[PDB]
RNA sequence: AUGAUGAGGUUAAUAGGUUCGAGGUGGAAGCAUGGUGACAUGUGGAGCUGACGAAUACUAAUCGAUCGAAGACUUAAU
RNA sequence: GACAAUGGUAGGAGAGCGUUCUAAGGGCGUUGAAGCAUGAUCGUAAGGACAUGUGGAGCGCUUAGAAGUGAGAAUGCCGGUGUGAGUAGCGAAAGACGGGUGAGAAUCCCGUCCACCGAUUGACUAAGGUUUCCAGAGGAAGGCUCGUCCGCUCUGGGUUAGU
RNA sequence: ACCGAUAGUGAACCAGUACCGUGAGGGAAAGGUGAAAAGCACCCCGGAAGGGGAGUGAAAUAGAACCUGAAACCGUGUGCU
RNA sequence: GAUUAAGUUAUUAAGGGCGCACGGUGGAUGCCUUGGCACUAGAAGCCAAUGAAGGACGUUACUAACGACGAUAUGCUUUGGG
């Protein structure tokens, strides 16, 4: 089984509308000026 | 005025770089710096280095207020693609694209 | 599976080297053709 | 109960990890192995708190064969470390001799990373 | 499968540990005894015990961020 | 000014458009040629100008001459670049942690433990290969990931026979 | 009234060469910065690669993968939808 | 009360489409010529045991490759040119 006709620019783009890393959960870090993942450790 | 820096011919595929870049775009410089630091994709350190350099020559070369900046724009473009191949069964070999990307970043402020 | 071509310096030299070439009129014709062509390498 | 690999490998792996955590008294690993190990290490510590020779041999059943574990000058083997300063340290404690701290993602495999220490 | 669904997230029993249990196994180790011994008996339904039941904040569910209303027009009726 | 005729495949006939070169004539051009790009311009067609941008040398017009004179199709040839798709694959197998190094470490070094082969995954050598051996550097590319490492890169150096 | 880099020799470039075959044999691709190397001192981010200034230059929106730089194809912004 | 009732309409764009703007890849197009191609006219038509054709290996201060040259080696003598 192989594609019978080629995907259009536009088809392939509608296909990828869900294909994206989303913004990480992040929070105001140790009062050390850092920035860290939610629920993950401050680091020195 | 509002400043720019480019990382030309990086060995990451543009389809991949664009993923992080889309997170970064239009964000304030601090947020974007963070998101770059905490994002788990491979492009992140690279785009980190580039937003950083763009900010640096934004300060030294235009005496810009490094706090008030925004990521005016950011994007990757197709670079030259080094072409390799892997051997396959029955002696045939198949094409492989080691793609590269021109990452570009532009910090800004009060436009006029 | 053993392939065709199991190398042998002693045997590759024969049937293919300058001497074995020149040993007959036809090798003369060969080296003629190759020198005429301009090979960096004539026989073995 | 969780899995990384084969039941025997998983056994050896957890043994190595617990024995190791008793030696160097905090370690870094995947969140998964951390969450599995905390069970085992805590159970070894309770055997140690018990003190009877039965439970010492039971401890020996799982714990890895050796350490230098010397500190100031020679001595304590893991097991002995377990029934020694370790056990005495926690005798007044309720449960939970272990905490898991989240490092966040590792580089090459993008594994979640965590530190597991013992207080 | 993933996501989705549901139980919870300190004013907390959501999982781990801890203490009891249920069920499963069948009599731990050490010792004492009887044997020339292999072994047997006692201590003692012993010891061990994933997922099943309870109790307990001892470890971890931290701080935090984002999303989300101010209600169009006409006509009839109060 | 009338009045007729003007669908069309194989095919016959006719008039023309454009490309290259030549000849003669006459012209444009660093105050910016060709080419390229855009435009809402012109002729009945093939097609022709004009303006702005780019570009930084060469070009048109007229009459005639001659042709490697016009492409969308040959599972045509070459080059590039898509689709498939972030899909398949990543080549039999046990690793875990501590300590180093480093810009960066699942992957390098050291250590401890664990594991695998053990008529062999050990040892020595014939063919064949022909510097891959060594040491100190290195990390673009090769390595199916990563790389500080390498049978990769640079620099230097290594094979000693009367029996 | 021959070619002008898929053309003209296979070969405008150290071609009968990379490469391919036991061998006879087969047999490529690859021309162009600028007038002048004046080939970007110096400062800035970065380990580097790369890049922003500052400069050379008529021009580097001529920067070495360098004249022009079409199309396929890939991206950012959006007016109408 | 915009309350009640009936009816009619809009905004949304996760993403897509057309138009445009700015880029990237790529190397067509133009311009160019170091090389070819087909002929003209004239020289020339053989070299070798006095060891050729073509090679191999060497020679430069540093030397991998081509060319030159050869243990007198990136050249020596000699006569003329310059
Ligand atoms: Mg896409
Ligand atoms: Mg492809
Ligand atoms: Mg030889
Ligand atoms: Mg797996
Ligand atoms: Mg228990
Ligand atoms: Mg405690
Ligand atoms: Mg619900
Ligand atoms: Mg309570
Ligand atoms: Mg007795
Ligand atoms: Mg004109
Ligand atoms: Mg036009
Ligand atoms: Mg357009
Ligand atoms: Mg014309
Ligand atoms: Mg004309
Ligand atoms: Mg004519
Ligand atoms: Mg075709
Ligand atoms: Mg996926
Ligand atoms: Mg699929
Ligand atoms: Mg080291
Ligand atoms: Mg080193
Ligand atoms: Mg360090
Ligand atoms: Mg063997
Ligand atoms: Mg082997
Ligand atoms: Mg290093
Ligand atoms: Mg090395
Ligand atoms: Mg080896
Ligand atoms: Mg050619
Ligand atoms: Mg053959
Ligand atoms: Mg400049
Ligand atoms: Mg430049
Ligand atoms: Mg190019
Ligand atoms: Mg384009
Ligand atoms: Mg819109
Ligand atoms: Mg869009
Ligand atoms: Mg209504
Ligand atoms: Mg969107
Ligand atoms: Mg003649
Ligand atoms: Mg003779
Ligand atoms: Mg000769
Ligand atoms: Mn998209
Ligand atoms: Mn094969
Ligand atoms: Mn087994
Ligand atoms: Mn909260
Ligand atoms: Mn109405
Ligand atoms: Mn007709
Ligand atoms: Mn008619
Ligand atoms: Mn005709
Ligand atoms: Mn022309
Ligand atoms: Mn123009
Ligand atoms: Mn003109
Ligand atoms: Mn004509
Ligand atoms: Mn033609
Ligand atoms: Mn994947
Ligand atoms: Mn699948
Ligand atoms: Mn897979
Ligand atoms: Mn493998
Ligand atoms: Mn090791
Ligand atoms: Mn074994
Ligand atoms: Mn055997
Ligand atoms: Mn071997
Ligand atoms: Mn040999
Ligand atoms: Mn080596
Ligand atoms: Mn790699
Ligand atoms: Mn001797
Ligand atoms: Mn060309
Ligand atoms: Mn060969
Ligand atoms: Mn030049
Ligand atoms: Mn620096
Ligand atoms: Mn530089
Ligand atoms: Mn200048
Ligand atoms: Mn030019
Ligand atoms: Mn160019
Ligand atoms: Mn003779």
């Amino acid at each position: 089984a192989v594609p019978k006709r080629r995907t259009s620019k536009t088809r392939k783009n509608k296909r990828r509308t869900h294909f994206k890393i989303s913004v990480p959960g992040m929070t105001e870090c140790p009062n050390c000026g850092r920035e860290y993942k939610l629920s993950h450790r401050v680091c020195k | 005025m509002e400043a720019k820096a480019v990382a030309r011919t990086i060995r990451i595929a543009p389809r991949k770089v664009r993923l992080v870049l889309d997170l970064i775009r239009g964000k304030n410089a601090a947020e974007a710096i963070a998101i770059l630091k905490l994002t788990n994709k491979a492009s992140s350190p690279v785009i980190e280095k580039v937003l950083m350099s763009a900010l640096a020559n934004a300060e030294h070369n235009y005496d810009m207020n490094t706090d008030e900046l925004v990521v005016k724009e950011a994007y990757a473009n197709e670079g030259p693609t080094l072409k390799r191949f892997r051997p396959r069964a029955q002696g045939r070999a198949s094409a492989i694209n080691k793609r590269t990307s021109h990452i570009t970043i532009v910090v800004s402020d009060g436009k006029e | 599976v053993k392939r065709t071509y199991q190398p042998n310096k002693r045997k590759h030299s024969k049937v293919h080297g300058f001497r074995k070439r020149m040993s007959t009129k036809n090798g003369r014709k060969v080296l003629a053709r190759r020198r005429r062509k301009g090979r960096k390498v004539l026989s073995a | 109960r969780k899995l990384g690999r084969t039941s025997d490998q998983r056994k050896a792996m957890l043994r190595d990890l617990a024995t190791s955590l008793i030696i160097s008294e905090r370690i870094e690993t995947t969140e998964a192995r951390a969450k599995e190990v905390r069970s085992v290490v805590e159970k070894l510590i309770t055997l140690g708190k018990k003190g009877d020779l039965a439970s010492r041999r039971n401890a020996a059943k799982t714990l890895r064969n050796v350490e230098i574990l010397n500190e100031d000058e020679t001595t304590q083997t893991a097991l002995q470390k377990l029934f020694g300063e370790i056990a005495e340290r926690y005798t007044e404690r309720q449960g939970g001799y272990t905490r898991i701290l989240k490092q966040g993602p590792r580089r090459g495999d993008g594994a979640e990373s965590v530190i597991i220490e013992l207080v």
